[PDB]
């Protein structure tokens, strides 16, 4: 079976190069022509590069304008992506691609790996705080309230949230984080409960950002308002 | 090491 | 280099419709396309290529036809993994590229969303910054507006969104909004308010609170 597994991605500041590699199985590395492709966050599949299965040829991406430069070793079988000058617009998935099979008629990009993301960002491993998203009658349709957590200001991704410890599922919505001007990254986390609930009922929000082995056990109180 | 992207080196070419 | 242009941007279906996605080449690419399929978090899948041709492991209620300039990808009767984002790719020439995507989501009926906002916290005032979160809970379809006002005076620049994935069981979006001030200016003006415009709104809705209330 075909594989291609990328390595060497991960966080790293802006200005630096950075070498990604593939590693391949289920074939010939050196029969084939092999490529580069790349996916911003939320973006489109952008083509990087090739190079000619001898490496005595290669073609870039009208972008790449020689800061990015392809590479391979047809005796440990591997392939390079060295990508320099690093700038935070950067931060990507880049996918290896195998070239094409002329004998089983395979097109070029028949075969992917999964993908390795490289982060670009000038910032440190920092873990959230933790603020309630309060219910008050602003949050309340009917006999529903919306409460929630943000859990603001942590790098690098991820975190991830639960409501009491797991007993709290249904009506959960935990958003895609978003990264603020100050390269740290903020999520929200609300959950919809029975208005009646708020006077008994405790809800905590637990929240792990494995990176900087941050747990927080936020009680989220209702407001008078 | 026989070339099988035939494709691709005849773009080359 | 090759532009390829995809119509349309995105569209909803239902299970057993007969889906039709197009792509334009800017130059003649002869047969030299590939269609692909994405789902979130998921390598790309190769599902066409030489324009018409079915890749193996692919279900064939998926065709593609065209050669020049004009393609199409068929879904002759759409099922649950075919909901995803499709991409075209030409092979004719280097540079080799790729269309921009097409999203087909679940189709339902239209619903407007749940507006609600929410104040921020004496935690995070005490730290110098107040964030005002506006929530948007589960509406459709995903196209929605949200505007923040201050005191009347509408905000650029200092908001931030994200939405989530539809829903697998009721095919809804839902979307949070930040709004982010110092604590400075988060205690010059009184109002602030959350605007949202969605097409199961007849007129847009606003949540708001006082700053103190
Ligand atoms: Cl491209």
């Amino acid at each position: 079976e075909v594989q291609l597994v990328e390595s060497g991605g991960g966080v790293v500041q802006p200005g630096r190069s950075l070498r990604i590699s593939c590693a391949v199985s289920g074939f010939t590395f050196g029969s084939y022509a092999m490529h580069w492709v790349r996916q911003a966050p939320g973006k489109g599949l952008e083509w990087v590069g090739v190079m000619s299965s001898d490496g005595h040829n290669e073609y870039y991406a009208d972008s790449v304008k020689g800061r990015f430069t392809i590479s391979r070793d047809n005796s440990r079988n591997k392939l390079y992506l060295e990508m320099n000058n690093l700038r935070v617009d950067d931060t990507a998935v880049f996918y290896c691609a195998r070239g094409s099979d002329y004998v089983d008629d395979s097109p070029p990009l028949h075969y992917w790996g999964q993908g390795t993301l490289v982060t670009v960002s000038s910032a440190s491993t920092k873990g959230p705080s933790v603020f309630p998203l309060a219910p008050s009658s602003k949050s309340t349709s009917g006999g529903t309230a919306a409460l929630g957590c943000l859990v603001k200001d942590y790098f690098p991704e991820p975190v991830t949230v639960s409501w009491n410890s797991g007993a709290l599922t249904s009506g959960v919505h935990t958003f895609p984080a978003v990264l603020q001007s100050s390269g740290l990254y903020s999520l929200s986390s609300v959950v919809t409960v029975p208005s009646s609930s708020l006077g008994t009922q405790t809800y905590i929000c637990n929240v792990n950002h494995k990176p900087s082995n941050t747990k927080v056990d936020k009680r989220v109180e209702p407001k008078s308002c | 090491p026989s070339k099988r992207s035939f494709i691709e080196d005849l773009l080359f070419n | 280099d090759i532009q390829l242009t995809q119509s349309p941007s995105s569209l909803s279906a239902s299970i057993g419709d007969r889906v039709t996605i197009t792509c334009r080449a800017s130059q003649d690419i002869a047969n030299k396309l590939a269609w692909f399929q994405q789902a979130p978090g998921k390598a790309p899948k190769s599902l066409i290529y030489a324009a018409s041709r079915l890749q193996s492991g692919v279900p064939s209620q998926f065709s593609g036809s065209g050669s020049g300039t004009d393609f199409t990808l068929t879904i002759e009767s759409l099922q649950a993994g075919d909901f995803a984002t499709y991409f075209c790719q030409q092979y004719d020439s280097f540079p080799f590229t790729f269309g921009p995507g097409t999203k087909v989501d679940v189709k339902r009926t239209v619903a407007a969303p749940s507006v609600f906002i929410f104040p921020p916290s004496d935690e995070q005032l005490k730290s110098g910054t107040a964030s005002v979160v506006c929530l948007l809970n589960n509406f459709y379809p995903r196209e929605a507006k949200v505007q923040w006002k201050v005191d009347n005076a509408l905000q650029s620049g200092n908001s931030q969104e994200s939405v989530t994935e539809q829903d697998s069981k009721d095919s809804t979006y839902s979307l949070s909004s930040t709004l982010t001030l110092s604590k400075a200016d988060y205690e010059k003006h009184k109002v602030y308010a959350c605007e949202v415009t969605h097409q199961g709104l007849s007129s847009p809705v606003t949540k708001s609170f006082n700053r103190g209330e």
